[PDB]
Parts: C-alpha cells; structure tokens; sequence
C-alpha cells in the first residue's frame, strides 16, 4: 500500500480477531474509494483467485492467526484511498453465485491512504 | 525406413472351431483415424456453471456444475459394439449360442503419417501441404491403470463404425474435488432457496499427470507401436432371459374338473372351495390358499423407490435401477419404470444425411419380463376382513401429506433377504463392453451398464497427442502464447478381441424368436443412394429358458 | 451498467419519494441498495427486493424486476439523509452506481 | 403433428383394418390440404424412401397389424391442415413408374389439424 | 457462556479478523466484568495454560482462521457478565514477564450476558 | 459359568504363567478414504 510514492511496500493490516467465515476464501477489506469500484474479488493461491488489475493479488491463511496481505503495492499514481479493512464480509463472491449477491454490514469507518 | 510399410488390414469374423461345444468367436476390426492438434497446451482446470435454471423456483435439476481438468491429449479407445461386430454377423452370434465367456485385447498402431499446413495471405489462401519426416508423434499407454479412468461411453463419442469412414478420438478429461449444497424448490416456493458453491476440501486433490507417471514412445514414422495382450478375468453372461416371475415359481394346484368344447372361452375349475383346499402358506389367517397367497421359495426382482435424488457431494443425482419394465405394457413416456435410453447422433445413425443436427433417440425396453408394475399395489391389515372396507387399508390412489403425483410407490424399498435378478442384458450397437471394478471393499453386485467386470484389473487405454513445434521465439515456462506450426498427423489402427461360447440345444417342441429382416424394417440394413447409413439399434436378449 | 438518477431532492420530513435505476444486461432480480444509516456505514438496508428487514421492517420499501429498479422511502426523519447507492450483481466483475443526494429540506 | 405448436408429438393414425396392397412400400394419408402439394412417397427403411422436406420420414411395417407412424412433427408453422389418413391408395409411386401415375379413390372426409 | 441457565453452551465469538500478535499464546475478551476479576491467562493446550477456575478452559489456533473457543459454560449462577471480546491484547502473560506488565487498549464496549 | 468349562493354574509366586501365541484370519484395511462421489464416476462432459 503505502505511504506514500511511488511504489513503496505492505501497510495493509486488519482486523483481528475473528475475521468472518472461512468458506475459502473471503473478503472484505472495504474496497474501496468508497464512490468505487472495484477489485473483483480473490480466490485461494497455485491458482484459485483473483484480482481485476495486475499485481493486485492478495494471499492469507483463513486458520489462525487470522490476518490479510499484502497490500499490495500497487500502482498508487491515482491518489485512490481505501485505509481500512474490517469485516463482516457477506458472501464474496467465488463462493457466491446465488445469484451473487449480497453484502450485509462492514466496520471501521474512515481510515484514508496518502497518495 | 519410409520405405516399407509393416502393417495390414482387417475387418474380419471367422469361427473357428473346437469338440463339444465351445467355439471361439474371433472378431478383428480397424478404422482410420485423422487428429488435429489440440489448440491449448497447458493443463487447464475449468469450473462450469451456469445458474439461472437452479436460480430460478423449480428446476430440481436441469443441470448442476462441474469443474474439470482438460489436458491436450486425446484418447483412441475401444469399447463399444459397433467397432467391431457387423449386424450382419451379430445374427449368428445371439442365434445359436447361450452363452459368453471373454478372453483376450490387444492394439497396435502402425503406419503413422504427419502434415503440415502453410496458410498464405497474398494468396486466395490455399492450403499447401508437404509431408513432413522429421515431425513426431507421442505415445502413451499403460497397463497399471494408475493413472485415472474412464470407459466412454457415458456419451458415446467413441470411435465411428464402418471400416471404411474415418474417425476422431475425443479430448481427455477427469473430474476433480469440490463440494456442493442445493436445497430443493418448486413453483409456489416463496423465498430463495439458498443455492451455493463451496469452494474445495484442500485435503483431498489429485491432478494426475500421466507424464508424471507413464512412459511414452515417441514414433516419427516408418515405426510401429505394439501392446501386448492383457487377458481378461470375469464370469460368464447369459444370452437367454428368464421369463418366469413369481407365478410359475411352483407346482400349480390340481383341477378336479377340465374343461370340454374347443375353442375358448373355456375355463376349467381349481374343483374345491377357497375354505378347505390344502397347502402350505405365509399369511394371518387362512382358510384361504389361493393362487396369488402361498409360499414362494423366494422373489424376483425389487420394487425400488423411483425417481429420488439423493444429496451428496454434488447433491442432486440419480438413483439408478437394476430391473426392467418388463410386464408394465401402460408405462413408456422413456423408460418409466428405467429403460436405459441412449442417445446418441451423426455417427451410428439418424440417417448419415442429415442437414444441420439434432440428436436422436430411442427407448430400449428389457425383454426379460419380471414385473415391477407399481400399479396395482397395495397393502393390508393383519386381521384380513374380506371384502376389505376402505379405511382399513391403502391404494396407490391416497395422498403422503396431501399430495397426488406421489402414491405411497415412491417411498417403498424391499431388497432384502430373498431378492434376485439377471445381469443387465447387452445391447448394441451403442452399449458397452467391459467395465472397471470398483476400489472398495465391498464390490456392488453388479453394474447397470456393463455386462462383464473385471474382477482383478481390466485393460488400460491408448492416449495420443501430437508433438509439438516451434517455429523461433519463446520463453521458459510461459503461459504467455507461444507460436505454433499447425498441424494434423493420421495414424491407421488395429484391434483383435477373442471370444468363447456355447451352441445351446433344443429340448423343446416349439421354435424361438430370432432376429431377422421382414418387412417392419425392410432397409434399415442396405445403404442410401446419398451413401446413407443408419445401423438401427437391435434387442437381443432372445432366448427363452427355464428359471426354478 | 448501472447509473443512478434523479438528483438535487429537498423534502419535507416524513415525505416519500421515487428513486430509480436504469441498466442493460438482463439482472433477473440482483437489485440491491445500500442506505446509511450514518454510522457504521453504508450498512445495507433491503436485500435484493423485497426483504424489508435489516435492522427493523417498513423503514423504505423496494420493488420491481428487469433491467429497471423504483426505490421508495416511506419513513423519512433525521436519522436518515444526504446520499445514497445502488449495486448490479452479475458476472465479473461487481459494479458499482453512483449517488441520489437527498438531504432534508431546510429553508 | 399436432395439436399445436411449436413441435409436439405423434397425433397421425389412421386406418385399420385392410389398409391396402402392400407392395413394399405404399400409401395414402391424404395428402395434403387438399389444394397441395406435396409429399414425395414413402419408401421403406435402412435406406429406401423418402419425401421431400427433412424431418418428414415415414415408417411402419406393412404386417398386421397394418399401422403407420409417426407422423411426424414436423415444421407446422406454415398452419397447414391434413388430419387423415384414409386409404386405397393407387400405386405409391416407388413402386409405379407405368410411366407413374394415376390415383382412385380415398376415404374419410375432412380432418383438420391446429396451427 | 449462555443464556440463560443453568450450563448452557457455547456463545462467545469475537473477534474477526487480524486478532492481534500470534505468540502461543494471547488474549483478551474483555475480561470481565468490568470491576473484576479475574482470569489467570490462558496458554496453549496438550498441557500448557491456564485459567484460575475450573471448567474455564480455552482453546483456539491463532493461525487462519484466527477466532476463539468455548466459552465455556461454566458456572454461571453469580450472575456474572462478560459478553464481548475484542482486542489488542497487549501481552498476555504466558508470554510476559517483564515483569509482566502492562495493557494497551480494547474495543467494542458494552455487551451484557444475562444471568 | 468358568470353572465349569475351563482350566485355571494356579499361582503362588515366583511363577509365571504364558499362553502361546494364537494367529488371526483377517482381510486388509486401507487407511486411504475414497473422495469421489456419484459425480465422479465417468467421463465428464466436453468443453466446446
């Protein structure tokens, strides 16, 4: 994530504990602007995911401790923010597929990234 | 060492023969094959879905998802009844003999040849070819069977008839782990019935890789390829179904008085009364021994709930049946009581001209007869009031919690102690030959599908694929896209198959049903002036005999 | 994809109104609305329409199927206001609209 | 055929008993609106016919009982009528070729089937 | 923990996720009542631990997910009331030592279980 | 009732007492559980 320029490395970490349901996998580290967008929605690693633009991938073990990364890097030039990261965390999607869809609750109102 | 050819060919069927009643049937087949190049290269797993239909209220199952790992290679196999046998040469088969015993399988592929295709642009294109030498062609079959498995044909793209037409494998693939939840629905459901995916349990995972496991001969071509023969070990199958049912189970009471005029509508007399006639029986209270109520020294057949998805891993499927619907005349739709239906296209029927596609069906009902008529059906008290008043016993006529399509028959199972049946009759030319065991412990009795099993290991399969090309670019184990010479290489195929049966005997004062042309089917055996093919389908289990 | 309009609304406390939406590949009912409820936010109010719950029943009401979608508030006080989202669920990827603007009239 | 849309099933039978010569293979189902068409008569199966649109095939055995079938689906979504299905029923033609031709009689006045 | 009565079972679960510095082992709950007590601070199990009152044992794994176990049920007849859970959870003790000491922070205030 | 069926030695100690070895009849167990379901007994469909 950052701070700030141009690709500096990790500070993304929440929440523990108790991170949600451990379906394989979940979400949701709030995501994103909020206005946007986003971020289509990780799968598990080898391969399962993933991510909608590269150098986006998130990677975390669902068992205890319970914990999130990176994230990521990623390409900040475009002054996004999303700085928190917390849960409850609906269905993700990938499992999903209701169809889809809802999304019950978040937590942990602003934190802002520095661009 | 082009320039030879050590190969032959041969569709034939010669009877050769032996003392006292065993004969081998010896059949040999062959067929051309043509092969693209498989256009991906990776291993590929894939999930499938699609989910209006499960969405939507209703719809126990239209479909359910599957997720699978599609390899480039592709899978030549046997295993079918129209690859070799001829409906010529099925007639004297299922005529004269009363029963099968199997042998012996072996392959060989001989007499390979690769192409080339040079694609222009300036040009209208036409398509150059020139016979490459020094492309290649890989190998790959084993007979540890470590590596996973299937028959096919749970479809039936196997290898086409005829030995003059030419034919395609079919890409390979295997089904991997994930778990799945449905809960029913139907129309006047209200709500959502919570249809999920659900990941995959990582405790369990098998990607099996055959160039992790198996060796692989590599031909360019003047070279053959030879397997040799892995025998069989099974139990023999019966050509010859059992007509009597529970009836005929016994010796039938005595007629104290026979019946005079010729001409019928004569009917003799059982001569006593229903009180005092003697007799053994299972039942609450007899002074009744009839010809339905005594003892039976067991059953035949099973009544089985029909019609009933039990949940598992993949939640919804079918339970499947042993019987036929022998006896049931008013039930068809397909296959009411279970019929196995195949449907097949293009390539073993629906005439051989057929614009556009669309697939093509037929019931194929048992002709072994044991009934398993659900109608008619029903149960009693113990007390036996006769005649019975309605609210002291059952119809199929009365609701389970208020409704109607159900009877009690979909709920009812018996099985148990004294049931028995006949191995599922062949059919053809769409059925199957011989089938895998299964690896637990417990060995289900039989198979709806196959009528023999190998009781230790059944032969393996013959796998191919293409070697491929480049041209000049690339990078080390990249998914990114490497170029690609396009390709398509024919190799002719060979099979051999040993048989061992038995001329049945007549003791009997009446002839029996053969297959033979009439006028019903006039043609469907002589071919259109188009070139038109059909190879109807045909029943044979013909034969008549004794039971208990 | 979805887009979300009408704008610039100065209502009376209590007041109804309709707010709708507009989208193109066929959604069957995937039509969800996320309503602060200021705090913790935006803490989602009506699932997919209809389900009225979340956190008590009858403060707004949704309705409608397709490609459009009407949103109606019934209950209008000071502990909603200001502005307001709509989602399409679909394929990849998720989607999101963009604002209504409803703030209580003050003059 | 029909009734009524867009492709049911079966609904053409007619007549038993005596329904004709049987010289391998005949007709005549009537044929057609009446004012067409139509219809260019039935051989016998593997290979032998057939009639002039696909999807059209005919089939039946020619023993008794003496049937017909299907008939058939086919295309009905030109609302074209012909209901019976009466017999006697010339020479075919397969077999005919006289030169042709000619046609007596027929039976069993109007059947008319839904669009 | 309940409710209501007498040894019911199971209801605490808090928090998900990032639940704070995995070092076999951590706390905190919340913990307890607030004006006590309590609670001699839980280790991990074959053998290692624990707690100041029987029956009061706790177990979890702190990786993915990282979550908490029972609790418990226990004796809950003094009507006492710890019903959240959540952390940061500074250092335990069992790790500690110091000596001992000290706590920063908690979150998510009250929550009452009945009696 | 034992004592009128079965031998018993008697002891008094520096005594011991040991029963020759009696072998099994058994069958295997496989410690290997079978994942696939009704779903993964075939050939699966193809892709087009």
């Amino acid at each position: 994530s950052g701070p700030g320029l141009v690709q500096p490395s990790q500070t993304l970490s929440l929440t523990c504990t108790v991170s949600g349901f451990s379906l394989s996998s979940y979400h949701v580290h709030w995501v994103r602007q909020p206005p946007g967008k986003g971020l289509e929605w990780l799968g598990v690693m080898w391969n399962d995911g993933d991510t909608s633009y590269n150098l986006a991938l998130n990677s975390r073990l669902s068992i205890s401790r319970d914990t999130s990364k990176s994230q990521v890097f990623f390409k900040m030039s475009s002054l996004q923010t999303e700085d928190t990261a917390t849960y409850y965390c609906a269905r993700p999607e990938l499992p999903g597929l209701t169809y889809g869809v809802w999304f019950p609750y978040w937590g942990q109102g602003t934190l802002v990234t520095v661009s | 060492g082009v320039g030879i050819s050590t190969g032959t060919f041969n569709n034939q069927t010669e009877f050769k023969f032996l003392e006292n009643g065993w004969v081998y049937i010896t059949a040999n087949s062959s067929r051309l094959v043509h092969l693209n190049m498989p256009e991906s290269e990776n291993y590929r797993r894939v999930v499938v879905n699609n989910m209006d239909k499960t969405a939507v209220n209703g719809n126990m199952a239209l479909d359910d998802i599957h997720a699978e790992i599609v390899t480039p290679w592709s899978l030549v196999d046997a295993n079918a009844w129209g690859v070799w046998f001829n409906p010529g040469d099925w007639q004297l088969i299922v005529n004269t003999m009363s029963e099968l015993h199997l042998v012996s399988f072996e392959q060989e592929i001989f007499n390979v040849v690769l192409k080339t295709v040079s694609e222009s642009a300036t040009q209208p294109p036409t398509k150059v070819y020139n016979n490459d030498l020094t492309a290649s062609l890989m190998v790959a079959l084993d007979s540890n069977n470590t590596m996973p498995f299937t028959p096919a044909a749970m479809r039936s793209e196997t290898l086409g008839f005829y030995p003059w037409k030419p034919t395609i494998p079919t890409p390979w693939r295997y089904y991997f782990q994930w778990d799945r939840t449905l809960i029913p629905s139907h129309t006047g459901t209200s709500g959502t019935p919570t249809n999920i995916y659900h990941g995959t349990d990582p405790d369990d995972v098998q990607f099996y890789t055959i160039e992790n496991s198996v060796p692989v001969h590599l031909l360019r071509t003047g070279d053959e390829f030879a397997t040799g023969t892995f025998f069989f070990d099974c139990k023999p199958c019966r050509l010859t179904h059992t007509w009597q049912t529970n009836r005929a189970l016994g010796l039938p009471p005595f007629l104290n008085s026979l019946p005079q005029s010729e001409g019928d509508t004569n009917f003799g007399d059982i001569g006593v009364q229903q009180d005092k006639r003697r007799g053994v029986t299972q039942m609450g209270n007899t002074n009744y021994i009839t010809e339905a109520t005594i003892m039976r020294p067991a059953e035949v057949g099973y009544s089985a709930p029909y019609y009933s998805f039990e949940a598992s891993t993949q939640g919804p499927f079918k339970t499947p049946i042993a019987a036929g619907r022998g006896g049931a005349q008013t039930d068809e739709n397909q296959a009411a009581d279970g019929n196995p239906r195949y449907a097949f296209g293009r390539q073993h029927g629906q005439k051989t001209t057929t614009t556009g596609e669309t697939p093509e069906r037929f019931t194929y009902i048992a002709h072994q007869d044991t009934g398993r008529y659900p109608e008619g059906d029903w149960i009693q008290n113990i007390n036996f009031n006769l005649p019975v008043t309605n609210d002291n016993v059952l119809l199929p006529t009365d609701p389970i919690g208020g409704k109607t399509g159900i009877n009690y028959t979909n709920i009812f199972n018996t099985y148990g102690p004294l049931t028995a049946l006949n191995n599922v009759p062949p059919v053809y030319p769409n059925g199957q030959i011989w089938d895998k065991e299964f690896d637990t412990d417990l060995k289900p009795r039989l198979h709806v599908n196959a009528p023999f099993v190998c009781q230790n290991n059944c032969p393996g399969q013959l796998f191919v694929k293409v070697a491929p090309n480049l041209t000049n670019q690339y990078d080390p184990d990249a998914s990114a896209n490497m170029s690609r010479i396009v390709t398509y290489s024919d190799f002719w195929w060979k099979g051999k198959l040993v048989f061992k049966a038995k001329l049945r005997a007549s003791h009997t004062w009446n002839p029996i049903q053969q297959m033979s042309i009439n006028v019903d089917n006039q043609f469907n055996y002589v071919p259109s002036n188009i070139g038109g093919m059909k190879i109807v389908y045909e029943k044979s289990q013909l034969a008549p005999r004794k039971l208990y | 994809l979805m887009t979300q309009i009408p704008a610039s609304m100065s209502i009376s406390v209590g007041d109804r109104v309709t707010m709708n939406c507009k989208a193109s590949q066929n959604v069957d009912s995937n039509v969800d609305w996320y309503q602060q409820k200021t705090g913790q936010s935006p803490n989602l109010l009506i699932y997919k329409a209809s389900n009225r719950n979340t956190g008590v029943p009858d403060r707004f009401t949704g309705s409608g199927s397709g490609t459009d979608f009407t949103f109606t508030i019934s209950n209008m006080q000071a502990e909603d206001l200001a502005v307001y989202y709509c989602m399409q669920s679909t394929s990849y990827p998720l989607t999101f609209g963009s604002g209504t603007k409803l703030e209580i009239k003050r003059a």
